[PDB]
């Protein structure tokens, strides 16, 4: 085929076919001339190797290369491999009615809807708009309608708002590791260029908003639309298929807001009053007369399912907090008050959603999950939950733990100089007394971090769980482990060589203090090993998944 | 194993599309095999409804209006 | 201090004094290419070495020879800017003097008949620009340096990864610079095997017999002889005591006294030592002891003459009895034991089939050239040309050095080829390592890995082209045309041009220059790559080559590497790292002589570095130089430990010695996790230059170095006074101190204005200087993209609050204020180039015209009479930029449209509209139009007016520079005329030019006046011919591609404002995407009503442990808090005494900081200028690992009257009520990355399809479809979405008839598909049938 600049582009099969024809015609010529048989045998060998290179180039002998020193693509290479017919063109394809954009968060969205840019939707839904422009008489011809959509008249946006109305779109994030990597959403036309993804589905997609892109696909037929609505819609996808656990589950900001709301302070403002219900708790919190953590006595009416499907009420005064009473207002009816009368971490909220699903079903659960998201976002905003440098509280006895382990390592070093121990048990003793000192620093840090709110109850001091922000993020399951608070406020501990063997002097520093040049270098030793594992194991996991799919 | 079990299927199309396409097509050609398109990959290759899901009814009445 | 640096002084918090200045950052590229192209009087480097490698060329005769005299690089035809405009390589012609010397037929001397000596043109060499780039086909490219395995011999093993028994099998590998590889190795049965070019292994004694060694000579090479000097009886045997080390006691030893050790007791050291106390030489041995030993010689009889016993046969009672009838005095025997002297060479002589040199050469031939019957001459020449030919094998100077150094030889010079001794020593050292007397090499050691840079890779490719021309020159000299030809008739410049053209344009290491910002450019130029020709492949590079080796310290950054499939394969040079004369990375260290750390700096390589104990740079040391401590932390051997202060030999020269230039710019890097620091270093060089540059409030102090060592700024070459400043040029009147005699003394700096980078960003230079301002040498005169007063400014200083805001910063999202968008803080200019190419077609030439069919007068509103858009035209997507029509024919009207045109009489167009339009969604301004017309094509009115404008501009620029330069000359003349023989009022009485007619009394005065007159005449006649050179290069035709008649390049400038979806990031790996742009009254605000610019999530901080973004925030609030104070003093119009006092307080703050800023030295005008530059926040330097401590941050927060907690009380903009906890508010340096959502958003309903398979095309440039790959198909199969899947497979991609039916059905409101067969399945069926295979659909 002629290229744009008058040059031609060809397949390697034309080179291979031409070679077969040329050697075949020369063989016919030689058999006509009655050549010496050393020449005819050579031409027969050449015709054989030309036909072999045409069928499978590189099996027998060296691959024939043409004019690049790059081997020619034979007929067998057309159909085999990751770039053959099967895997590149038959088992997966490039499709029409498909777009792609960066995803952002919409925290206002409902679980079944996405935000779709108007510029993307105007292109993805273009024959639908042409049809509804010709149908409504706004265009006399599909070319008149095409010019209307090019000019983007004010009426094609009304036509677009009615063609997308009940029409789902499939949103896909690569890698599609499981079936929740494609989910269907009802589009809400937005003004950006970025797709607005619901927060609660991000864990299903393994998506964060740091530059991820997602593909949009438009189901065209009525069957595809009803499968998007009935099989693939995100409100059908709240349970995992791998394990029956909820996969549309609160995280990060939502669980921090719901945890901060359901916690209790000792002498919080408005402590010890008696409330007529959750609406009074919300009135007192919003008017500034009671704190979200004020432990309080609220008259709570909770409904339970009897032996039958009936929902019978019981009313009682619960010993609760103001924030737990406020959170009770979004809980559906068949659930007990004990589901919120505690500080709600990630596990408790996931179990609350699972309980709602098993007791009440899918329709209360999707409403509950949306309400949970809105409430957790609102009350994480209200909290002002920041991170500062004074939140990484380093234990005051960390320096003496390190000095004591240094004294122990010095006396073991002097024992090795005095021949009491060989190098092996000497090294293992050093490793052991540094792992023990690391555990001591970790325990001291967590003890100084987890309860160090000391608070006055009617004058008397009392210990309570800490409202430290680092600790609240770790304890709620929002972000962070104890193993990472150890690196922020404890010591970073023993590092491994690229060999895998432990360097015998640990990082006695944390990230609040600095690491010096040497500590940082021996930390990069394992940082790069982990990053190279992440980079090289996606191919192995993809190959294993491909083998599993193709066996099953 | 999952490679030798997926290469030993009764369908040469799915096995040839998985891997070792030359071996599969060679043994299927000299054996004169015939692929009845009963799995998901072979109906994906050929652009049909898969025999699972909402295409399960279609394949059922495709096979009971063929066995009758 | 300067004039450019006391404008705005960055407050340094670093405490360690700087002993070594950060070097010129682009020395790698510039030094390497200078070694390539410079005239080397010796033949060591570059083009000279390459020419001497092949010349003199001698034919297969004695008649003539072509020898090389000299070479010369001519002047480039176009300079670098003209090359970028015209799309051509910036290169210099290589003119080489050759001498064709003809010897006559018959003489014992072969003296000359004649010599025909002349200059041949062989190729153009691409020239490197002032900044380390090459312009190749118009685009700037960087030749990345290569980290490859050094040549030499390397001893390795596999550790139990063979033979299922955990046995370690050793090997040796001789790797030349150029030639065949030579591997020795051990099998699981301890036989030595040679293997040439990774082919099948032969026994290693075959290569020993290819060398002329007999089995006896081999056995004396690789063994030592146990002698049995047997007397009349009693089997006397020689013995040295250390030969029975650990010996199994086969017999009790009685000699020079009775038994030391009886049977059943193996020999320990006390026995050897008491036996040598007895000084025993001769021992009586039993007969069963020698049974099994291996004879070391050929013992033949003198009775019959033939062989009794050959060398390397296991001796027995029978054969000793045989030689006893022959009466041999001495019988030698190989000394072998277990674990100290192995039998491997003898056990290998037992396995090989060869018995002489011919058979060995023949076995090597059968291995190298199988199926070819070996003759003696070919078997001899194959081996002699494998490793022992200078033209086929080069173990280069670095390879000879590493070879000799690995074998513990004294000399490091040698031949480039192997010898018998080299191969024997390699085998002996492999045997040593097998016998426990050595250790295997670490091949990832940076003493084993070598840097190969552009000037060496270019030389290698030039030598490749030179041998490609050498074969043809040797072929031409063998012909009898020899007496009438010149040397330029036998030299073909095209192969030599092709070799260097292929290297510079098509290498993997010749990469499109990363031109986002200055940091991108100097990071690209300081990049090392393990990949490339002669390096690794990223697919088969294992885990261990991608690791941070201990030798990387100071030589390669452990942080800056990409995060994807090639991680640890692309590395970045460290700040101080330089390259050896051999190519090995070295790093500088301070010498510690007597415990006193000296300022004497030695550059140590990774081999040398391991010998010494090297203290850290975090090690404190007193005023005299001694360590204040006595137990210092050091690296001795690749380990790190504590040492006494008298054991240390060296010290690190800086705390930033270990990091690259990109990681040196991250403040509080020591508080960031290394993964997030890697991400921050990688994202800093994706930042896009914004409208106004904004210095970092929190920097590290490497900003000036980065901005100046890249060529983006205009830096003062000589000091002077700004004579004329203007947005496009700076004119400096050079100080008399820096002027040469006979010179105008005027420097002119022409600034780059609004050109596009490789990334379509804007490159624009703005002058820093004002009129009449004094400049010193090295001062920044104009800022480049992303520099602010000569400091690298990659982003903007944003007031951040760390708090969750209503889910809008959920999961790395970023909430941005609307004030950030009103104030154009992250608005970036992008410049697109769009080409309309008018070609000859077979139906006729395409025509650039404003007369376009089916296009109204409204769409041709901004086209001129030539059909090209006006400059300055605000265009949007779909607007015609260049109107073009293509001639077509044979419209072949459908009968319905034939009737349609019969009714309404409208003719059909003979041309089709092929115009250049703005891409959709893009809305910019036309800022430039270039028309390139072929010779013979007539220029339209637009090309003529563009060229008239170009000619007036060339004449105007040259007459302006001549006016400036002659004004400088005449100022100098007036100064030298009043310097002696004063005419002070007579000079203004004389006409201006005829001051040159004034004969002056010459002590030295008339000499200077006359060389000034000569300089003026030469300037005038230099302008006069530069004008005609410009005019001829403007009016000349363009060397367009074949078929192309003209090209019109339009340049669009697009201002991109920030919007939801744009990726923003900090320097600490805190990337994110803007989710919302919030109204200002909705943002959180403090007690004073100041809203926050950006709200970031605090939950991204503790799990991604980049704590440095919190500290940078706390310090950024402190820095700004200083400016907020200074600003107030500038609005209250306080005295200079108060401003001077407060700024001195602010600069004196810190715990023993290294910098001293004394403002008493500053004049009041200088203090006020400084205070005006510090009113937007005082900038602060926080050196990596030497930065501000948290107590100093709190002290500076206290100085600015801020809470030392870093956290303030915020209020909700929407409700007015407090957030219940204090919020960390401060200032973070945010960067706008080049992942803009305008470039990412793409959609398609229908479009173009591929040829062979009819599926949609790939990208958004092709308006392509999304890949619904295999895993998405599995996702749909896991749902029951069979109809969704069937329409993905058939009707959306490949079903050709079904997809148009589907379109028509959608348009008719009928959402039903009629799916057929995918077209790629029919392609598959036709391709399986093109094999011999009958694949068929059973249609029953
Ligand atoms: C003169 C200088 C030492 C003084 C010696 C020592 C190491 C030698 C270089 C290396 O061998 C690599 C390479 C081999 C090519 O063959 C020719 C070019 C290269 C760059 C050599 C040039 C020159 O020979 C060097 C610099
Ligand atoms: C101040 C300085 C020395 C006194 C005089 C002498 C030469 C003068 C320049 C040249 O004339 C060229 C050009 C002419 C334009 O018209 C205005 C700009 C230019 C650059 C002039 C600026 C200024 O006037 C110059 C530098
Ligand atoms: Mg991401």
């Amino acid at each position: 085929v002629p290229l744009d600049g008058g040059r031609f582009a060809t397949s390697d099969l034309n080179d291979l076919y031409r070679r077969v024809i040329n050697r075949n015609n020369r063989l016919k010529r030689l058999l006509d001339l009655a050549a010496p048989d050393i020449i005819v045998r050579n031409e027969k060998r050449m015709l054989q190797e030309a036909v072999d290179a045409l069928l499978d180039n590189g099996r027998r002998g060296r691959a024939i290369t043409g004019s690049n020193k790059r081997p020619l693509k034979s007929l067998a290479d057309m159909i085999k491999g990751k770039q053959g017919r099967f895997r590149q063109n038959l088992l997966g394809k490039r499709v029409d009615y498909s777009g792609r954009s960066v995803i952002t968060v919409g925290p206002y969205l409902r679980l079944h809807q996405c935000g779709l840019p108007k510029k993307m939707a105007l292109e993805l839904f273009k024959p639908f708009i042409y049809g509804k422009l010709e149908l409504r008489g706004l265009a006399t011809t599909i070319k008149a309608a095409k010019k209307m959509v090019e000019r983007e008249e004010a009426v094609v946006w009304d036509i677009l708002d009615e063609v997308i109305r009940e029409h789902p779109v499939l949103l896909n994030r690569a890698p599609t590791l499981h079936r929740l990597g494609i989910q269907a959403f009802e589009p809400v036309l937005i003004e950006g260029k970025a797709i607005q993804l619901h927060p609660l589905v991000c864990a299903a997609y393994n998506a964060d908003f740091d530059g991820d892109q997602m593909a949009v696909h438009v189901p065209l037929t009525l069957e595809a639309q009803l499968e998007a609505r009935a099989l693939m819609m995100s409100t059908n996808n709240i349970l995992s298929p791998a394990n029956g656990e909820p996969i549309i589950v609160p995280s990060q900001d939502v669980v921090l807001g719901l945890y901060y709301m359901t916690r209790d302070c000792v002498n919080a403002k408005g402590e010890g009053m008696v409330l007529t219900g959750p609406k009074e708790a919300e009135r007192l919190y919003r008017s500034g007369l009671a704190s979200l953590h004020a432990r309080v006595k609220v008259r709570i009416t909770e409904y339970e399912k009897d032996a039958n499907g009936e929902l019978v009420a019981k009313t009682s005064l619960k010993d609760t907090t103001v924030g737990r009473a406020i959170l009770w207002m979004i809980v559906p009816k068949g659930l007990p008050y004990s589901i919120v009368n505690q500080a709600l971490g990630k596990k408790a909220i996931s179990k609350m959603l699972n309980t709602c699903y098993r007791i009440l079903g899918l329709k209360p659960t999707v409403i509950f999950a949306d309400q949970i998201m809105y409430t957790g976002f609102a009350y994480a905003a209200r909290s002002g939950a920041s991170v500062g440098i004074d939140d990484m509280v380093i234990p005051e006895k960390k320096h003496e733990i390190i000095s004591e382990a240094e004294a122990e390592v010095a006396e073991i070093q002097e024992q090795f100089q005095s021949g009491l121990v060989t190098a092996g048990e000497r090294y293992n003793k050093v490793i052991d007394i540094w792992a023990a000192a690391n555990d001591r620093v970790s325990k001291a840090m967590m003890d100084n971090l987890q309860t160090e709110t000391v608070i006055n109850r009617d004058g008397q001091e009392e210990k309570q769980v800490s409202f430290n922000s680092i600790y609240m993020m770790a304890d709620s399951g929002a972000r962070g482990s104890a193993a990472q608070i150890r690196q922020l406020a404890g010591m970073r501990g023993l590092m491994a060589k690229p060999d895998g063997s432990i360097i015998e002097t640990p990082i006695t520093a944390n990230f609040r203090e600095g690491l010096n040049v040497l500590q940082y270098f021996i930390s990069t030793h394992g940082a790069r090993k982990g990053l190279a594992d992440t980079a090289l194991k996606t191919a192995n996991s993809g190959y294993l998944t491909r083998r599993l799919v193709d066996v099953a | 194993g999952i490679t030798k079990a997926s290469l030993a299927t009764e369908s040469f199309i799915s096995a040839a599309s998985f891997q070792e396409t030359t071996r599969v097509l060679t043994e299927a050609a000299v054996a004169g095999k015939r692929d009845e398109l009963r799995g998901l990959k072979e109906n994906v290759i050929v652009g049909r409804l898969i025999p699972a899901g909402t295409g399960y009814a279609y394949h059922q009445d495709r096979m009971r209006r063929r066995a009758a | 201090y300067s004039y450019t640096e006391k404008k705005r002084i960055r407050k340094d918090f670093g405490k360690r004094p700087q002993v070594l200045d950060v070097p010129y950052l682009l020395s790698i590229q510039l030094d390497s290419f200078q070694k390539f192209i410079e005239q080397d009087p010796e033949g060591q480097y570059g083009l000279e070495a390459a020419f001497r490698s092949v010349f003199p060329i001698q034919s297969y005769s004695g008649n003539s020879e072509l020898q090389y005299v000299s070479y010369r690089l001519g002047e480039p035809v176009f300079d670098v800017q003209e090359c970028q405009i015209r799309g051509v390589t910036y290169s210099a012609p290589l003119r080489v003097k050759l001498r064709l010397v003809i010897y006559e037929r018959e003489a014992p001397e072969g003296t000359v008949k004649d010599i025909k000596e002349q200059e041949v043109y062989m190729g153009e060499i691409p020239l490197m620009t002032d900044n380390g780039t090459f312009v190749i086909n118009g685009t700037e490219r960087v030749i990345v340096s290569q980290l490859h395995r050094s040549p030499g011999v390397f001893f390795d093993s596999d550790k139990g990864k063979t033979h299922s028994s955990g046995k370690v099998l050793y090997n040796a590998r001789i790797i030349p610079y150029r030639g065949s590889w030579l591997d020795f190795e051990f099998d699981p049965k301890d036989n030595l095997f040679v293997r040439i070019d990774r082919r099948r292994k032969l026994p290693a004694t075959i290569i020993l017999r290819a060398l002329n060694y007999t089995t006896e000579q081999i056995l004396d090479l690789f063994f030592e002889k146990v002698i049995f000097e047997i007397r009349d009886n009693k089997l006397q045997m020689e013995l040295v005591p250390e030969r029975l080390r650990g010996e199994t006691a086969s017999f009790d030893i009685e000699a020079n006294g009775k038994v030391y050790v009886e049977k059943g007791r193996r020999i320990t050291a006390r026995h050897i030592r008491q036996l040598e106390k007895d000084d025993v030489k001769l021992i009586e041995v039993p007969v069963e002891y020698i049974a099994g030993k291996v004879v070391a010689k050929d013992y033949i009889d003198e009775s019959t003459g033939e062989l009794i016993c050959a060398a390397n046969m296991e001796l027995s009672l029978d054969l000793l009895a045989k030689l006893s009838q022959s009466g041999h005095k001495r019988i030698e025997t190989l000394f072998t034991n277990d674990l100290d002297h192995g039998p491997y060479i003898s056990e290998t002589l037992r396995v090989d089939p060869t018995n002489d040199r011919l058979s060995a050469l023949v076995e090597i031939y059968r291995m190298m050239r199988p199926g070819e019957p070996p003759t003696r001459e070919a078997a001899e020449s194959l081996f002699e040309n494998l490793f022992f030919s200078e033209d086929r094998y080069d173990l280069s100077a670095v390879g000879r050095m590493k070879f000799n150094r690995s074998l513990l030889r004294e000399e490091i010079e040698g031949s480039g080829i192997l010898s018998k001794d080299d191969i024997i020593d390699v085998m002996k050292k492999l045997i040593d390592i097998r016998n426990g007397k050595g250790e295997v090499d670490d091949i990832d050691h940076l003493g084993n890995r070598r840097i190969r840079s552009v000037g060496e890779m270019a030389e290698n490719q030039f030598r490749v082209g030179l041998v490609r021309v050498e074969r043809a020159v040797k072929e031409r000299l063998s012909l009898g045309d020899l007496d009438t030809l010149m040397p330029q008739d036998m030299i073909n410049a095209k192969p030599i041009s092709a070799a260097v053209k292929e290297f510079f344009g098509s290498s993997q290491l010749s990469q499109f220059m990363d031109q986002n910002n200055p940091l991108s450019e100097i990071t690209h130029k300081r990049r090392i790559s393990a990949l490339g020709p002669g390096g690794l492949t990223r697919e088969r590079a294992g885990f261990e080559v991608r690791d941070v080796h201990p030798t990387h310290y100071g030589r390669v950054c452990p942080i800056e590497t990409p995060e994807g499939p090639n991680i640890g394969l692309i590395n970045s040079l460290s700040v101080y790292a330089q390259t050896n004369e051999y190519g090995f990375l070295e790093t500088p260290y301070r010498k510690v002589t007597d415990g006193v750390v000296t300022d004497e700096i030695h550059y140590l390589s990774a081999i040398e570095e391991g010998n010494y104990v090297i203290a850290q740079a975090n090690s404190n040391l007193d005023e005299e130089g001694h360590f204040v401590e006595d137990l210092v932390t050091c690296r001795s051997k690749g380990e790190s430990s504590l040492f006494s202060r008298d054991q240390v030999d060296y010290m690190d020269v800086s705390t930033q010695q270990v990091v690259s230039v990109g990681a040196s710019l991250i403040p509080f890097l020591e508080h960031d996790d290394a993964n997030r620091a890697l991400m921050g270093a990688n994202m800093q060089r994706q930042a896009v230059p914004t409208l106004r540059a904004d210095k970092p409030l929190v920097g590290t102090g490497m900003e000036r170095a980065v901005a100046v060592d890249s060529g983006v700024t205009a830096v003062a070459k000589r000091g002077g006074v700004v004579q004329y400043v203007d947005a496009s040029r700076i004119v400096i009147k050079v100080n008399e101190d820096e002027m040469y005699p006979g010179e105008a003394g005027i420097d002119i700096y022409n600034l780059t204005k609004y050109t596009r980078s490789n990334q379509n960003t804007c490159i624009n230079q703005m002058p820093c200087v004002s009129l009449g301002e004094p400049v010193e040498r090295g001062d920044v005169l104009a800022d480049g993209p992303s520099t602010d007063l000569g400091e690298l400014a990659l982003g903007q200083n944003m007031r951040v609050a760390f708090m969750p805001w209503n889910g809008y910063n959920f999961e790395d999202s970023i909430l941005v204020s609307e004030r950030v968008v009103q104030e154009d803080r992250f608005t970036t200019i992008h410049i697109q180039e769009l080409a309309c190419v008018s070609r000859d077609t077979k139906l006729g030439p395409e025509e650039i015209t404003a007369d376009i069919p089916n296009v109204g007068e409204a769409a041709l509103s901004k086209l001129d009479e030539s059909g090209i858009v006006y400059i300055g035209a605000e265009v949007t997507g779909g607007d015609i930029l260049v109107g073009k029509v293509t001639p077509k024919g044979e419209t072949q009207l459908t009968p319905e449209e034939k009737l349609l045109r019969a009714i309404f009489g409208e003719k059909a167009s003979d041309v089709k509209d092929s115009s250049l339009r703005v891409p959709n969604g893009v809305s910019g301004t036309v800022i430039d139009v270039q028309v390139f017309t072929r010779d013979g094509v007539e220029k339209d009115k637009r090309a003529l007016e563009i060229e008239e404008m170009q000619l007036k501009q060339a004449k105007k620029d040259l007459s302006e520079e001549l006016q400036i330069l002659e004004a400088g000359l005449f100022s100098r003349i007036r100064a030298v005329l009043v310097a002696g023989g004063v005419e002070a009022e007579k000079l203004d009485k004389l006409p201006r030019d005829r001051w040159l007619e004034l004969g002056l009394t010459d002590e030295e005065k008339q000499n200077q006046l006359e060389q000034l007159a000569e300089q003026y005449d030469e300037l005038k006649h230099e302008f006069e011919k530069k004008l005609e050179a410009k005019r001829r290069k403007i009016t000349q035709g363009d060397d367009l591609a074949p078929g192309v008649l003209k090209i019109v390049k339009v340049y669009l400038a697009v201002k991109r404002r920030i919007q939801p979806g744009d990726k923003m990031a900090g320097r600490h790996g805190n990337k994110g995407v803007i989710s919302k742009i919030n109204p200002i009254e909705d943002m959180p605000y403090d007690e004073n009503g100041t809203p926050v610019d950006i709200v970031l999530n605090p939950l991204g901080v503790p799990s991604r442990m980049n704590i440095g973004q919190i500290l940078e925030t706390h310090l950024g609030m402190a820095a700004k808090g200083i400016g907020d104070k200074i600003n107030a003093m500038l609005k209250q119009q306080q005295e200079v005494a108060k401003l001077r006092e407060f700024i001195q307080r602010a600069y004196d703050l810190g715990a023993d900081v290294r910098q001293k800023v004394d403002l008493s030295t500053f004049s009041d005008e200088e203090v006020m200028r400084l205070a005006e530059n510090l009113r937007k926040g005082m900038p602060i330097a926080t050196p990596v690992f030497d930065g501000a401590k948290e107590a100093e941050i709190k002290e500076l927060l206290k100085l600015g009257d801020l809470p030392t907690s870093g956290q303030i009380r915020l209020y909700d903009g929407r409700t007015g009520e407090q957030f219940e906890r204090p919020v960390t508010v401060g200032y973070m340096y945010m960067l706008k990355l080049n992942h803009l959502v305008d470039d990412k958003m793409h959609a398609r309903s229908t479009g173009s399809y591929s040829l062979v398979t009819q599926q949609p095309l790939g990208g958004k440039a092709q308006f392509g479809g999304q890949r619904f790959g295999e895993m998405e198909v599995w996702a749909l199969e896991a749902y029951g979405a069979a109809y969704t899947l069937q329409e993905m497979l058939t009707v959306k991609s490949d079903d050709v008839n079904g997809r148009t039916k589907m379109y028509k059905n959608i348009v008719d409101g009928n959402h039903q598909m009629e799916p057929g067969m995918p077209e790629s399945f029919n392609v598959l069926l036709k391709e399986i049938r093109s094999l011999g295979i009958n694949i068929e659909l059973e249609d029953e």
